[PDB]
């Protein structure tokens, strides 16, 4: 079913409505061009960061201004730039189209769709460098943003308006953590409540296009593209796109934050965005510093990450939660860009390759991971069942050297050893399987209440899985009123203990034994 | 006429050309308007270099996005000036002197240039004086210096904000003084949280806040400490008042200086810090001192890069620090407030010639007992207290008692509990800890030592649990 | 004897960790300085 | 050049190309031999500032489209055995499977000298 | 290069040659000296790009 005369009359009304009256415009000339940079004589009225139009529909950004020329970064198709071409002004700084038409689309760092699914109808445009919310325009971070990962939600809780750096070597699970966080908002979106719904923006900087396609497929398999936008600056794009992509993804989702909506943004490997900015700055001959970085790269990342905020109730109460990703080399968190982003953010989740290879997945180092918001980003049930978790895990880590000397240990020390082994097995989680907060509360209750001290270490995962299955099938009241009341009262805890005992006497361990105390 | 015009814009660095007889002095503040409606603002530019041919190189304090070549640049004839006076208490400012919680406030106050010289050599105090705060752990183990510098080494969830509130209270009530907070490279979320917490503790009326935030160019983050220190210097010199200055991550001042040096094209130094690292650190830290009977004391948070204390930034900062207070989470978990690590904290004036012989002996005995308890703690944890010796168990009991008596009821806790805070004299603290080291309270329960003041509070708390002297 | 010898070896490994960490921080600072020297040497050669 | 031949076999003939590239790193290395002679300020470890951009504009042509397969296999030289070197560190992000060979495994006489803990596959 | 040319003349006449370059490191350092004296931009350890 082709809309034939639709197309016909559409281009016909366009061509009839074409009246481009001729007016003056201040122009310049390309004098030299190389490696994605072009210098332009003329344009006396051009401003910093102004978009320029090179012949053939090519776009540039005026970054360096001096008495001789304008040094501009070409945003694509640089091999078409030639010495002598005429450059025009646009009179505008970099802006992007914003709106709800971007939910479920994959766009450029310019608002242009690259998925081939048609045009994106936009509410308005938003400049890329609009300032951050003031120090008096903000509010304390109070609402949790559930990632669905028990390790994060229990140990390093993230709140709406907070910035939780995800930092790790490579193949440690950073993208998996962020994609699970995105997928966990599916029930919030299904609720239809704008106070609970989270819109997501995934910014892919410098990634292979098939990796972006795989991320999009993972988001589509879980119904997460109903509320997610992808800003993709693939590895083949110019350094200007890789530099602008997080600001484009943050200009979108600020239009939503200022409308009273709650947004989650992921900057996948900000390291590549810093590398692109360094390439641009070295090609513009700006003075290098440590690791050849321009000298305003800390500003580059802090300007971006301070726009994630929790707005005051007078401004609508919206929020933007940032999950920037940093890849380190050889677990060197003292490198320049890792140091900068650790300094900027409100908390860090450190992911180790060794922990990944030992079976600890997600490979989060709970000892060094930290959230400066803390218990203010947790519901009361999670705040109560996870308060005895950090000290328990630290005691287990201290006692790990005495694993084969339980008989040579205090009874309390052997108890701490077994409890810590159970708790380490409890914080493991498959990929692309986030848990709602009531189920994480039930799981950490199983852990810290003592109901796993009788289950073998190698059966804790299966026990928790089957118990949550049972409670989802049989005892939905516990989960339902944990979700509604945000706490675990004494009667709910009593019914939970009863269900746990019945399940234990029903459960069958792998060693043939009984998990009954 | 005598105004300049923009010639070059390279990021935060702006070159401005003036007439032949109108070149602005170094550090002068220039104004240039950005008229693009989306980004319309007034850039302040601090003159950094005289390039010749009537060109000056300036560092912009706001983002230069939207700035055009040739626009008019106005010379204010002075450096960056902040409002000084009593009116700055209870209000939030930036490194430029603009009121954040009430824009336009303080524009009619007296304005002081932020670039000032330290007191003359004949005005300096040749004698070190201890600051009697009122906290037992500080006065005993890490006495502060009046007009000195204290490093603070606490993170999140260890009560650093509570300690800042406590010091604000104690400078406002026990010395009749004022507090100035400098957030250098401040996170806007944590700055808003500090603002709200100080307003809810009713200590904001005693504090002037100056925030240079992270989302700002490096010049503002480099000048915010000088702005706060200028307010503090007005309070010390013109008002005649002891001041307490709080510098947020003094390191971020060093880092902003390094970034500004990189932007100005200066060749880097060892590791990478700006070639004038020590000079800038000294120019800042030398204005914090005692003069003419009044003083500015400074508690500064210090970040140590890669935990390397030989790194040039902490090594240059520690050349000016007089004490160190490390807030521990192991102490915060035991319920001891303030969560000061007694074994990790230190002071340069815990010396028999400054504090006296008995002060020194009592402090050293306390430190010895606490170090021995630290040594025994692992044997206790893995094996058990039942395995220890008899003198071992006795020392463990006495050391738990000393640990808990190092705690105190702080004046920052009167908002929640409702009972006032203690101000224990140095003599009473020395005597109480001498007795505790002898063993005069090894029969008193442990809980009788939590969050009390001197010896009278100890007795009245002990007899509430059924225990006498 | 084993208790005494293991306490001695623990103190020795502590002192060795301390010395090795000092050497590693020296090498880290030296690497950063040398890298900056090379970058600035190239940039000054091209200026 | 070899990529253009493989792209013709993929996009026009349309049948199952195999592409082998021995030391794609040399490509990158060549770009750093002329970088300063082209008037480019050097990047961190002596590499050109356009390292990742050139590597991306080359590596994104080595791919399979929908229905048109190219199975690619590249050798990547790790300079000075340092896997944190910028060139292999930015090559890592363009790959579906990476076999990583260690000189520590090589010295023990194990062949192929694969590092089992550093290698990966999607 | 001189020794290698002397050897290549023999190689291209059906003869077998063995050439030993004792410390090519000194030759790399002499090339670095020449390049830095011609003011060509240095690379790593101030060695030229080639
Ligand atoms: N929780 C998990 N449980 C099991 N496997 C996991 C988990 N998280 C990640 N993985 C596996 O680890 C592999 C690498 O993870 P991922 O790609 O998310 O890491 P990354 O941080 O994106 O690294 P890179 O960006 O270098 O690819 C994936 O193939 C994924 O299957
Ligand atoms: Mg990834």
């Amino acid at each position: 079913t082709i809309p034939a005369d639709d197309i016909q009359s559409a281009i016909e009304e366009y061509v009839s409505s074409f009246t481009a009256d001729t007016s003056r415009e201040e122009v310049g000339t390309v004098v030299d061009a190389g490696d994605g940079i072009a210098h332009v004589e003329g344009l006396p009225s051009v401003m910093t960061q102004e978009l320029l139009e090179f012949p053939g529909g090519i776009l540039g950004v005026a970054l360096n201004l001096d008495e001789h020329s304008v040094g501009a970064v070409i945003l694509g198709d640089f091999e078409n730039i030639e010495e002598g071409q005429q450059v025009k002004r646009t009179g505008e700084v970099l802006s992007v189209p914003v709106g709800d038409g971007f939910l479920g689309r994959v766009v450029n760092p310019l608002g242009q769709p690259i998925d081939g699914r048609g045009d994106v109808d936009s509410d308005t445009r938003r400049a890329l460098e609009l300032q951050a919310p003031s120090v008096v325009h903000r509010q304390g971070v109070k609402e949790p943003l559930q990632t669905g990962i028990k390790a994060i939600d229990a140990m390093t809780p993230i709140g709406r308006g907070q910035r939780q750096l995800i930092i790790g070597d490579r193949k440690t699970g950073k993208t998996a953590v962020c994609v699970d966080t995105i997928l966990n908002q599916r029930q919030n979106w299904e609720s239809g409540d704008p106070k609970k719904q989270v819109r997501c923006v995934y910014v892919a900087i410098g990634q292979k296009g098939t990796t972006i396609a795989a991320v999009r497929r993972t988001l589509e398999e879980g119904g997460a593209m109903d509320y997610t936008t992808i800003v993709a600056a693939a590895a083949s794009e110019s350094a200007g796109f890789k530099w602008l992509a997080p600001y484009t993804g943050s200009a979108i989702a600020q239009h939503w934050m200022y409308e009273g909506k709650h947004v989650l943004i992921i900057f996948d490997d900000l390291t590549k965005q810093a590398e692109a900015y360094r390439a641009i700055s070295l090609l513009l001959r700006r003075p290098p510093g440590r690791e050849a970085y321009p000298g305003d790269v800390f500003y580059l990342h802090s300007r971006l990450l301070e726009r994630c905020a929790k707005l005051s109730d007078d401004l609508g109460g919206g929020s933007l939660t940032g999950l920037p990703i940093i890849e380190t080399k050889a677990n060197d968190i003292s490198a320049y860009i890792p140091t900068n982003v650790i300094s900027i953010t409100d908390g860090q989740c450190f992911l180790e390759t060794d922990l990944f290879n030992q079976g600890v997945r997600p490979a989060i180092n709970v000892g060094v991971s930290v959230s400066r918001v803390g218990g203010a980003a947790q519901i009361k049930a999670m705040k109560e069942v996870a308060g005895s978790l950090r000290l328990d895990l630290s005691q287990y880590r201290e006692l790990e050297a005495f694993a084969a000397f339980a008989s040579d240990l205090d009874a309390a020390s052997k108890a701490q050893l077994e409890r810590g082994a159970r708790l380490v097995e409890l914080l493991k989680q498959p990929q692309s399987q986030p848990m709602p907060v009531e189920e994480q509360v039930v799981s950490i209750f199983l852990g810290t209440g003592g109901h796993l001290d009788s289950v073998p270490v190698e059966d804790v995962r299966r026990f928790e899985t089957e118990l949550l299955d049972h409670m989802r099938a049989s005892e939905e009241e516990i989960l339902t009123e944990i979700r509604d009341s945000q706490k675990l009262t004494e009667e709910a805890a009593d019914k939970l203990t009863e269900v746990i005992k019945n399940f234990k006497k029903g459960f069958a361990a792998t060693g043939g034994g009984s998990v009954v105390p | 006429d005598t105004s300049g015009r923009v010639v070059r814009v390279t990021g935060p660095v702006v070159d401005v050309e003036f007439p032949r007889g109108s070149i602005p002095e170094l550090f002068n503040a220039l104004h240039a308007e950005i008229t693009f409606e989306s980004l319309a603002k007034t850039l302040t530019l601090e003159v950094a270099q005289h390039l010749g041919d009537n060109l000056v190189r300036t560092i912009s304090l706001q983002p230069t996005d939207g700035l055009v070549r040739g626009v008019e640049v106005i010379d204010t004839g002075r450096s960056i000036s902040v409002p000084v006076g009593e009116g700055v208490k209870g209000h939030v400012f930036n490194a430029l002197g603009d009121c954040l919680d009430e824009p336009g406030y303080g524009e009619k106050f007296e304005h002081w240039s932020i670039h000032r010289k330290p007191p003359a050599f004949e005005e300096l105090e040749p004698r070190t004086e201890m600051l009697e705060t009122g906290l037992k752990v500080v006065d005993l183990l890490t006495p502060y210096v009046r007009g000195g510098k204290i490093a603070l080494f606490g993170g999140a969830g260890v009560g650093k904000t509570v300690l800042i509130q406590e010091m604000i209270n104690r400078i406002a009530r026990n010395f009749g003084g004022t507090s100035v907070f400098a957030g250098v490279g401040e996170r806007t979320r944590e700055g808003n949280d500090l603002w709200v917490e100080l307003a809810e503790a009713n200590v904001l009326k005693d504090t002037a806040l100056v925030f240079g935030q992270m989302d700002e160019p490096p010049g503002t983050r480099m000048r915010v400490a000088l702005s706060a220190l200028t307010m503090a210097e007005w309070f010390r010199d013109e008002q005649g008042q002891d001041v307490l200055l709080f510098i947020d991550n003094i390191f971020r001042f060093t880092q902003a200086g390094s970034e500004v040096s990189t932007l100005l094209g200066r060749m880097p130094s060892a590791v990478g810090y700006q070639p004038t690292l020590a000079d800038e650190m000294g120019e800042l830290q030398e204005r914090i001192t005692s003069t003419r009977g009044r003083s500015i004391t400074s508690m500064q948070a210090v970040y140590v890069p890669a935990d390397d204390y030989t790194d040039p930034a902490p090594a240059t900062t520690f050349a000016h620090l007089d004490a160190t207070t490390e807030l521990s989470r192991a102490v915060f978990s035991k319920g001891i407030f303030p969560a000061v690590d007694p074994l990790a904290s230190s002071s340069t004036i815990l010396d028999p010639s400054v504090v006296g012989d008995e002060h020194y002996r009592v402090a050293q005995e306390v430190i010895r007992i606490l170090q021995r308890y630290k040594d025994l703690q692992d044997i206790i944890a893995i094996l058990g207290i039942d395995e220890l010796s008899e003198e071992d168990k006795q020392l463990v009991n006495r050391a738990r008692r000393i640990e808990r008596f190092l705690s105190q009821n702080m004046m920052a806790a009167e908002q929640f509990t409702g009972q006032p805070g203690s101000t224990v004299p140095v003599k009473e603290t020395i005597e109480a800890f001498d007795r505790l080291c002898k063993g005069d309270f090894d029969h008193v329960p442990e809980q009788a030592f939590f969050l009390i003041g001197g010896l009278d509070d100890l007795a009245k708390k002990a007899e509430s649990l059924g225990a006498k002297l | 004897s084993r208790q005494r010898a293991m306490k001695s070896a623990t103190d020795n490994a502590d002192d060795l960790i301390k010395a090795l960490t000092l050497m590693a921080n020296r090498e880290r600072q030296a690497q950063i300085t040398q890298e900056i020297s090379e970058i600035v040497g190239g940039a000054n050669a091209l200026a």
